[PDB]
């Protein structure tokens, strides 16, 4: 009845090695390994043999019908909707055996059927498959390609030769996708006919500190770290090692390491250079960081101390860069008075009050303090800003929020995807709507002409954005050089206009070189679209150009001598809107009077929001919500805990840092008492076993204070691993055990209610 | 009336492991009086082949380990291969409660809570010499130092 | 269930007639919808019914200096006043002296500054609204402790470098195609091992499928047969008769440990459970519990800001993907012993001492001694519970000479605006005419359901795969689907506006 | 309270919207980057100016690629780790209460339950407790239900 | 781990300057010199599927290094045993394969 | 309860020595300060300051000596390798416009003469837009200047980078270059499409256009769907080069369709560990 | 090859400061805050 007090007088386990529930399965996490594909096919064969004969073994062997069943019936990957079926032939036989002739293969093989060898080669079948996919003739009667260049490649022009399968799959009619293109050319081999792309290859997950994850196993959250390089990720190959490093600049590291990189906990002392992702001007010789390390950076909780300046920081770090809540102290008067020969008790009595009054508790964003540019009042201000709108807009946008939730709840998945596509396009058009209807013009004398603005551009896009980058408001980013303030020291005119004119010269030379190299190859033969237009992202211009030319006077003369860009029209939209008014019974005079009451009363939201529906995952905050006092106290408390655990890696016996940096009053090395069997000079009380208990501790009170503190920390470590069998009522473990027993009883009751419901339903 | 009971038990399950919200069963009396007893000694263990192979795999991972321990001043002591650990155990310098570290661990643990360390240490000669040293050297010295001071 | 701090923010005597699912997100959603509904009702009721700020410092400065006391400062003032009235003063501004001391504030900024002056001097759901926006901002702050995107590269931000080194600065073992390529290559020596494939026909869709592997003598049957042999031999390698000597040695070795160290699977599961509940109990004793946004932190992050202060196993040697089919590593697999390098235990005696204290320390050593940082933290927790017009004239006419009225400036601008623009026009017409000739080649020989580009079709299919519903088939998205979705969106917006207009009568 | 009980919580709905937006935006950005790399490769190869080789190399930079986030799963874009919940076994051992009831009912009565009676059984069983039993990973009492089924009787 | 044990001669040449101590501190991913063309060295059938590397682990005190040749592949169990299978080649496929596997290597998880 | 959860202890090892003020043999934990350990020694009343134990600077020879042993490395030496310099200053490309993919706009909607007296002062938001456009032309003149682009193989060094983001990186950053990507020839085609329309391709286009009722077809030029077979398979040569496809007949539902008439060296792989 | 790039951290800090006090609808504080930051650069 009591699960926590089962009788352990017989302990026995019945589990085999290898365990069949762990061995005979392919995991979903094993996607991206080709041997897993071979193993999945073999496991399907095992299941088929089990359901036929009760064992994982065939009666004779692998048959031909197992191969057909594996190729056709087992893997049945999902395609698009099938094309309209044809009932009559649209071609006629000209010579003999020109065409292939007009229950499944597996059950034909089961009922007696042999597979003998055909005489045609593989390239003929793949050519026929490509012709059926394109639905057009891809070779002529003489054997020469129609849609492909039939001359050998010009080696001096920079070209190489291509086979027809590569060309007719990489250049294809846009209603053929990559997977049926691979199927038509018989791309089958798991190891050599497949390559991973650069954007789709597997990588370890980034998890940061590792908090806030979804646990696959609720009792063991650490199992969710298994696909990452977190320091507590289970089984990372090589063990974490105790590293003691002296660098050539005399920076030293001591603590845990992963593949020789500081990546767990430890202590770094700074030499003439720098370390742990700190900037070069932050450190001096002999400064110290203690705490958490990830990938060589100070990352997590820690303490920075400088003896030279007296600065102490306790708090959070992100990538070596002082991010989050922190406490700052100035210990310089105490250190200064200690350096001039004052004993520490008298020095503390002189300096403690002035040190305590100057403690600072703050929020840091990225190496810099917050709270001087109104960061603590921004959220409230934005709330008040939403109250300064006219009432019609407020009522309308709240109604929009409710209606958007209601219609998203009722959508199909395909409707949901198309809705998000439309939202993305509306987000894009607020920065570049295009110039639809104003790319080309037809002036007098016919003569189609391009439409340019005052700076010669036919589009709003500029490709110098890819190098420098742009901001949220459309301003260009920082360059290679620059003044500190571009409003205090603007660029001198006569230089701005001279460089603008020379920039137009560069643009003209750009168009000339690109038209020389790429302007001759044809992408779309029906519209006259070429590679220079296509690869520059100007297909919109080409559709407008075809439409404008076909209605030009030269266009109609050429056409009878031989003999756009919008989904909806304005009139249809106005008709739909006018129809949609009269369903609700709203005349236009109702809109006139609502606009009258709106006119009589004459970035919308929280900037630090978490889940905005309209996002590009690109707009950055340059602040956070500032820490209150209890959060700062909690993180200082936890950081001191972390600093104690980090200082446990500080003197590796016979490590390099201890051998080189532990010195006497002169520069001479000392023999540290760290040897495991010898306790010299009356220090046998320090031994942790029974030999230490029978020896006398000296009568210095501060040493006994220190020993009591060390014993307290050891008991705190001990209680986390050793537990009582029968805990006394009134203790913490008794409370925990009572809650565990209650959890089992409640789950059993809920299970009994589902069994009652199942017996009621099945009747 | 079962529906009221089921909703109350579901909301009880929702806050059961909230450690800051008190529960009526946290200090309830046990059914029998407490009389705090020890777990009985199991005296008979039959291992599965799974357990045998897991012990062998762990022994393979731990073959090349160099150990370290802490003393009563929280100072780490010297490089300890297995025979140095055996010498320190026999001499009484360390015991099963001493904090240790080796490869495979993130932090310092007592020796009894580190898997397979005590079976590696406790050779029959080691057990006999540890008993000799405890009985005839350290306990008379402990009684002498208790009487003398 | 809503806390005491929320309960004094909303107006009281509200009755709840329905049971809401437990959790913080449902409570906060209900309060947020309540604030929304009250503001909507207030603005509907309000719509159905019937300031020049100056600067103290600049005004004091410009009153301090005097013209008119002599002809020199008077003439400086006259010159500046002439030029400033010509170019600096806009027609709707009424005086130069008035706008030189005007604080040029926008309408919303001066309204908010009046409101903040009114607040510092001395509605319905405004404090509740402010509280809910604070906890939204705190959730955005809490995202830094987990996985996040870093899609903006800026000067001074070291975080994307940390992400790149975390994802690529270490080797993670996984048997990809890259790993199989780096281990063993074919080393051909007699030409290619693979050859062109031979189709088969049977003797008793659009695409002809490959039937070359419908034989037991092919390459695929060989690969399957090789995998089957490897499975059989891996199982035979661990049969008991083959492992017998190992079974002796381990039986000696594991019997050197004390008998109380052997545990049942239920016992090791129970000890694991007790370990993490003891961590939760210790987490309830920190300063984090006095935060206003505590229990938003607790349900998203936990009771601490570090994983190393929680309960975890010591599994830091060996390789995860080599061990995956051999040993269970988490309890949510079957009832097995998990592979670990640490063991929790039951106490096998009564702890008469504290087990780590020396005997001489047991006489009155109960210190709790405190240093400087401890005392400062305790104190903070207890606190918790002439010549101007001439200079301006010179600067103004010098700037007016620089950026206006400069003929070399005008020359560079006009070459830019006219000559190079018509050059770009000429090259654009030349490229246009080449494209038109290429089009007329097809036009000379000639006698809705259109799909989108490949990027759009792939984006739609990947989101449908992430929809969470049972996986549907691939589709080819057209322009009719896109125009239907756009019209549905615009219909929803127009209909909710007409509903509000019907409420406004 | 009626809107919250109908399931129109803003947190879940906007999370689904942001996941779908992240997937579509990642695909569109990858395709545009592919077209630009193709253009610079052709200008370098058939044109002969090696500045376009350097532009193609700058577009192919690892810091730029993992800054764009194209190699990480899009769940990570909305702050969630990718999970594999079907990899864990679905037996009697640590199943949910409804699923474990289906396996108790499916042990005896040798007829494996189809979809419609399983749907009816779980619907009625959830109707008994008012729908307050945990169904998601973010629901509180997920940990309590996991603790309550962790012990195998013998 | 002295610096002169790893010093190479003449930048463009990646071979060690001191060949008398070149056996010390070798990783399993270091290249084997017996695979150079023109060398008539021993036959090493235990390494035939990992022929470019020195595919064994003989490491000391705390100097083990593992990069894409894992600890389990180098020195554990059936992974190590299966990687060295070319040592045990002698020097139809339809029916006799399963019959020989049933008669020779019996196991109840397949054959029972 | 105390503020500290754990006790803070000094964690220093002990040693024996002479005290000089107590004038006694003493066990203590007082070690020399880290602000001057390693820089100096005092083996006499006179003091030796050591001349080179911490390196205080770095050139190319000493960087080549200590390349894998430093805790940091700076931009000052890493300018002169282009992949490293791209790691320090990457491209700033953000906020993509998808001009290749967005081809339509859902709704449709010339040297004018202007007198100065009819013209209103401009609002401060569009004024900013004009300044932005001029700055983009200035940026093109600084960054993509072709007089420098033409002489960049052999006379000058003009590479496209973004702004410099960091001055110092951790030394193991070059490990992110270890798993190489493919050469672009292995991703894209090396051959152009057709530059002219012959007679047979015009016949094929007319047949295809007749099957689709003048809606025609659109085409796309993408990357490869597979690697090329001749590097891992023996292929039949087909030395005349003529294909003759093998398939079933075209379908519908005169109007009848007609065909138009008139030892091995090994590579060095990149996708390797 | 000595193509020069400058480290532009201070310009970025000024621009961030302007954006931060423009988000808080108080650009009347801009000259004093930017001036004291430029003084503390010195
Ligand atoms: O060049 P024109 O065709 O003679 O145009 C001029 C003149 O232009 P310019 O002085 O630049 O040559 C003025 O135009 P603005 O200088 O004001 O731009 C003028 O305006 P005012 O006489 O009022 O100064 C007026 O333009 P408008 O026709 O708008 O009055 C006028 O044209 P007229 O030939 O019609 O006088
Ligand atoms: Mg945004």
């Amino acid at each position: 009845t009591d699960p926590l007090k089962e009788d352990p007088t017989v302990i026995r386990d019945e589990a085999q090695f290898p365990e069949p529930s762990l061995y005979f399965k392919v995991f979903e996490s094993e996607a991206g390994e080709p041997e897993a594909k071979i193993r999945a096919d073999v496991n399907k064969l095992y299941d088929r043999w089990i359901e036929k004969y009760g064992r994982r073994w065939p009666e004779d062997g692998i048959n031909t019908e197992d191969m057909v069943w594996l190729a056709e019936e087992a893997n049945k990957r999902k395609r698009a909707k099938p094309r309209p079926r044809g009932t009559v032939a649209a071609e006629k036989t000209e010579y003999e055996d020109e065409f292939m002739p007009d229950r499944t293969n597996y059950e034909k093989t089961v009922a007696g059927g042999k597979w003998v060898t055909d005489e045609f080669e593989s390239a003929d079948y793949e050519a026929g498959n490509l012709e059926k996919l394109w639905d057009m003739y891809l070779w002529d009667r003489e054997g020469k390609p129609t849609m492909m260049p039939d001359t050998p490649a010009a080696q001096q022009e920079g070209e190489e030769s291509e086979d027809f399968d590569d060309f007719y799959t990489a250049y294809r009619p846009r209603d053929v996708d990559s997977e049926e293109a691979r199927e038509a050319v018989w791309a089958t081999d798991e190891f050599e006919s497949d390559e991973d792309n650069t954007e789709s290859e597997w990588a370890p997950e980034y998890v940061g500190a590792g908090l806030g994850l979804v646990a696959e196993d609720p009792l063991n959250p650490q199992y969710s770290l298994r696909h990452s390089n977190h320091p507590l990720a289970p089984f990372p190959g090589e063990p974490l090692k105790w590293a003691s490093y002296v660098y050539p600049d005399f920076t030293t590291f001591e603590g845990l390491s992963k593949q020789s990189i500081p990546h767990g906990m430890g202590v770094m002392t700074f030499g003439t250079g720098t370390g742990a992702g700190f900037a070069m001007s932050q450190t001096r010789y002999g400064d110290k960081y203690e705490g958490e390390f990830q990938a060589g950076y100070a990352h997590g909780l820690g303490q920075f101390t400088s003896e030279a300046s007296g600065e102490v920081y306790i708090g959070e770090f992100f990538a070596g860069q002082r991010h989050g809540c922190g406490m700052t102290l100035d210990m310089k008067p105490y250190f200064y008075l200690l350096e001039r020969g004052v004993d520490p008790v008298e020095a503390y009595r002189r300096t403690a009050g002035a040190i305590m009054k100057n403690v600072e508790v703050r929020t840091w964003y990225r190496g810099n303090k917050l709270g001087d540019a109104k960061e603590d009042e921004v959220v409230e201000i934005n709330v008040l800003k939403d109250e300064l709108d006219d009432p019609f807009e407020i009522a309308l946008r709240n109604s929009l929020h409710d209606a958007k939730l209601r219609k998203w709840k009722a959508m199909s998945p395909q409707d949901k995807a198309m809705d998000r596509i439309v939202s993305i396009i509306e987000r894009v058009q607020r920065r570049n709507p295009g110039r639809f209807g104003a790319y080309y013009r037809e002036d007098e004398k016919g003569r189609v002409r391009p439409v340019l603005d005052s700076d010669g551009a036919d589009t709003d896009f500029d490709s110098v954005d890819m190098i420098q980058g742009v901001d949220t408001d459309g301003d260009l980013g920082p360059g290679w050089e620059g003044a500190t303030d571009s409003e205090e020291n603007p660029m001198d005119p006569r230089i701005r206009e001279l460089m603008a004119a020379e920039g137009m010269d560069d643009k003209l030379e750009d168009e000339g070189f690109k038209d020389t190299v790429l302007g001759s190859a044809i992408i779309n033969p029906y519209t006259g679209l070429d590679m220079k237009t296509y690869l520059d992202g100007k297909e919109r211009h080409q559709a407008e150009l075809v439409s404008v030319y076909k209605a030009s006077r030269e266009g109609r003369k050429y056409l009878n001598k031989v003999r756009p860009g919008a989904l909806l029209s304005r009139e249809a939209e106005d008709d739909r809107l006018a129809r949609l008014y009269e369903q609700a019974g709203v005349s236009k005079e109702d809109e006139r009077r609502v606009e009258g009451l709106a006119a009589r009363w004459r970035r919308p939201g929280n900037p630090l929001a978490a889940n905005d529906s309209d996002t590009g995952f690109e707009t950055e905050s340059d602040m956070m919500e500032m820490c209150d006092i209890p959060e700062i106290l909690g993180t200082v408390q936890e950081a001191r805990q972390i600093v104690e655990r980090a200082r446990m890696w500080r003197f590796k016996p016979y490590g390099e840092v201890g051998l080189r940096m532990a010195q006497d009053a002169n520069g001479s090395p000392v023999s540290l008492m760290q040897e495991p069997l010898h306790y010299p000079h009356g220090t046998k009380f320090m031994a942790p076993g029974p030999l230490g208990l029978c020896h006398a501790v000296p009568d210095d009170p501060s040493l006994r204070q220190e020993m009591a503190k060390v014993a307290h920390n050891y008991a705190a470590i001990y209680r986390m691993y050793n537990f009582d069998w029968d805990p006394e009522p009134g203790t913490v473990q008794y409370k925990i055990d009572q809650r565990i027993r209650r959890a089992q009883e409640l789950r059993n009751n809920a299970m009994a209610r589902y069994l009652a419901a199942a017996d009621e339903v099945l009747r | 009336t079962q529906q009221e009971l089921a909703q109350m038990e579901a909301m009880e399950l929702a806050t059961l492991f909230d450690m800051s919200k008190p529960h009526p069963l946290d200090n309830a009396a046990p059914a029998t009086p407490w009389k705090g007893e020890l777990r009985p000694v199991p005296r008979k263990i039959v291992l599965s082949p799974y357990q045998y192979e897991m012990i062998n795999y762990q022994r393979m991972l731990m073959r090349k380990n160099i150990w370290y321990y802490r003393d009563r001043m929280n100072v780490p002591r010297g490089p300890c291969p297995l025979h140095v650990v055996k010498e320190a155990w026999v001499s009484g310098i360390v015991d099963e409660n001493t904090l240790f570290w080796g490869h495979g661990l993130y932090d310092w643990l007592p020796a009894k809570n580190i898997k397979l360390l005590l079976p590696m240490v406790r050779t029959p000669e080691v057990r006999f010499a540890t008993w000799i040293k405890r009985t005839f050297s350290l306990k008379p010295s402990l009684n002498r130092i208790r009487e003398q001071r | 269930v809503l806390t005491n701090t929320q309960a004094t923010l909303l107006p009281t005597d509200l009755q709840t007639k329905r049971t809401i699912k437990p959790g913080l997100i449902y409570t906060n959603s209900a309060l947020r919808k309540f604030v929304r509904n009250v503001n909507t009702r207030l603005n509907l009721k309000l719509l159905n019914s019937k300031q020049f700020i100056y600067s103290k410092r600049w005004k004091s400065i410009f009153s301090k200096i005097q013209p008119l006391q002599n002809g020199t400062t008077r003439k400086s003032y006259q010159l500046f006043r002439n030029v400033a009235k010509q170019i600096l003063v806009t027609p709707d501004a009424k005086s130069l002296k008035l706008i030189t001391i005007n604080q040029k504030l926008s309408l919303k900024e001066r309204k908010l500054l009046e409101l903040r002056t009114q607040y510092n001097n001395n509605t319905l759901v405004r404090p509740l609204n402010v509280y809910l926006q604070k906890e939204e901002a705190f959730k955005r702050k809490l995202r830094y402790y987990g996985t996040m995107p870093m899609r903006k590269l800026t000067v001074g931000n070291q975080a994307p470098y940390f992400k790149a080194l975390m994802k690529r600065g270490f080797y993670y073992y996984k048997p990809t195609l890259r790993w199989r390529k780096t281990l063993y290559v074919a080393s051909l020596r007699r030409g290619f091992r693979k050859k062109s494939r031979k189709q088969r026909i049977l003797v008793m869709s659009l695409i002809t499928k490959p039937t070359h592997s419908y034989t037991v003598l092919g390459k695929r049957a060989s690969r399957y047969r090789h995998q089957i042999y490897k499975d059989v031999l891996q199982h035979w390698y661990y049969t008991p008769f083959n492992r017998l000597l190992m079974k002796f040695d381990v039986d000696a070795f594991i019997n050197r440990q004390p008998k109380s160290h052997f545990l049942t699977k239920n016992e090791e599961r129970a000890l694991h459970i007790r370990r993490f509940l003891l961590s939760e109990h210790y987490d309830t004793l920190r300063w984090y519990t006095y935060m206003q946004h505590y229990k938003t932190m607790k349900t998203n992050i936990g009771g601490t800001k570090s994983f190393a202060n929680r309960a975890y196993n010591q599994q830091f040697q060996g390789t995860f993907k080599k061990i995956r089919h051999l040993f269970a590593i988490t309890p949510k697999q079957g009832d097995f012993y998990t592979l670990k390098f640490d063991q929790p235990l039951y106490n096998d005696n009564k702890l008469k001492d504290n087990l780590y204290f020396h005997e001489e320390l047991l006489t009155d050593y109960y210190n709790g001694t405190n240093l400087q940082t401890n005392q400062t933290s305790n104190i903070s927790v207890n606190s918790t519970t002439n010549f101007v017009y001439s200079e301006l004239f010179v600067k103004l006419i010098k700037e007016c000479k620089k950026r206006i009225h400069d003929q070399t400036f005008l020359k560079n601008y006009i070459t830019h605006r006219i000559e190079k623009r018509e050059q770009l026009n000429q090259e654009q017409t030349k490229e246009l005419n080449k494209r038109l000739e290429k089009l007329k080649v097809w036009l000379n020989s000639d006698k809705p359901d259109k799909v989108l580009t490949t990027a759009m079709q792939k984006a739609v299919n990947e989101s449908i795969s992430l929809s969470g519903i049972m996986p549907s088939d691939k589709i080819k998205t057209t322009y009719g689907n896109l125009t239907n979705a756009y019209t549905i969106k615009t219909e929803n917006a127009i209909l909710t506006k007409l509903n509000v207009i019907n409420q406004l009568t | 309270l009626e809107d919250v009980d109908a399931g129109l919580v803003t947190d879940e709905i906007n999370h689904e919207k942001r996941l779908m937006t992240a997937a579509q935006l990642r695909r569109l950005e990858v395709e545009e980057w592919d077209k630009q790399r193709m253009k610079n490769f052709y200008l370098a190869s058939f044109g002969g100016l090696r500045w376009f080789d350097q532009m193609e190399q700058a577009l192919h930079n690892p810091l730029f690629i993992e800054s764009r986030g194209w190699t990480d799963p899009v769940q990570n874009w909305v702050g969630q780790n990718r999970t594999y919940m079907d990899d864990l076994p679905a037996g009697q051992y640590m199943a949910g209460v409804g699923n474990a009831a289906i396996r108790i009912k499916e042990a005896e009565l040798k007829r494996k339950l189809t979809d419609v009676e399983r749907a009816h059984v779980l619907a009625r069983g959830g109707a008994v407790a008012g729908g307050l039993l945990p169904q998601q990973p973010t629901d509180p009492a997920t940990l309590a239900v996991a603790v309550g089924g962790a012990f195998v009787p013998s | 781990q002295d610096r002169i044990l790893n010093q190479k001669k003449s930048q463009s040449d990646p071979d060690k300057l001191i060949t008398e101590t070149a056996f010390l501190n070798l990783n399993p991913t270091d290249k084997n010199s017996r695979i150079r063309d023109g060398v008539h060295a021993r036959r090493e059938r235990w390494k035939q599927r990992l022929i470019k590397y020195q595919a064994f682990d003989a490491s000391t005190y705390d100097q083990g290094v593992y990069d894409f040749l894992t600890i389990e592949d180098l020195n554990y169990g059936f992974d190590r045993f299966w990687l060295r299978r070319k040592m045990r080649n002698h020097q139809g496929p339809r029916v006799e394969f399963f019959r020989i596997l049933f008669e020779q290597f019996y196991h109840p998880n397949f054959h029972d | 309860k105390s503020f500290d959860i754990t006790s803070m202890t000094t964690t220093l090892p002990f040693y024996a020595g002479w005290d000089e003020s107590l004038k006694k043999f003493v066990v203590t934990n007082r070690l020399l300060s880290r602000r001057d350990a390693g820089l100096s020694v005092n083996n006499n009343p006179q003091e030796i300051n050591f001349t080179n134990p911490p390196i205080q600077g770095l050139n190319e020879g000493s960087f080549l000596y200590w390349q894998t042993e430093m805790p940091f490395n700076s931009y000052n030496i890493d300018q002169f390798i282009t992949t490293n310099q791209s790691f320090y200053a990457p491209l700033g490309w953000r906020r993509f416009e998808f001009r290749h993919s967005i081809l339509k706009t859902w709704v449709n909607n010339k040297t004018l003469i202007i007198s100065l007296k009819n013209l209103q002062p401009l609002k401060s938001s569009q004024q900013k837009q004009n300044q932005i456009k001029t700055k983009k032309l200035v940026a093109r003149r600084i960054k993509k200047r072709y007089k420098l682009l033409k002489q960049m193989p052999n006379q000058l060094m003009y590479s496209p980078t973004g702004p410099l983001l960091t001055e110092v990186l951790p030394s193991h950053y070059i490990s992110v270059f270890d798993q190489q990507y493919r050469l672009p020839r292995n991703r894209y085609l090396k051959r152009n499409p057709l530059k002219t329309l012959k007679k047979t391709t015009l016949l094929a286009l007319m047949d295809s256009s007749k099957q689709t009722n003048g809606v025609n077809k659109e085409f796309t030029l993408r990357k490869r769907v597979k690697p090329r077979r001749k590097y891992h398979r023996k292929r039949f040569i087909k030395k005349d080069g003529l294909i003759f496809p093998r398939r079933t007949k075209f379908n519908t539902n005169d109007d009848l369709r007609w065909r138009p008439s008139s030892q091995l060296r090994r590579r060095e792989f990149q996708q390797v560990l | 090859g000595i193509m020069p790039r400058k480290y532009l951290i201070e310009k970025h800090n000024i621009k961030v400061l302007k954006k931060k006090l423009s988000q808080a609808y108080s650009t009347q504080q801009l000259t004093k805050v930017v001036q004291e930051y430029k003084n503390l650069i010195q």
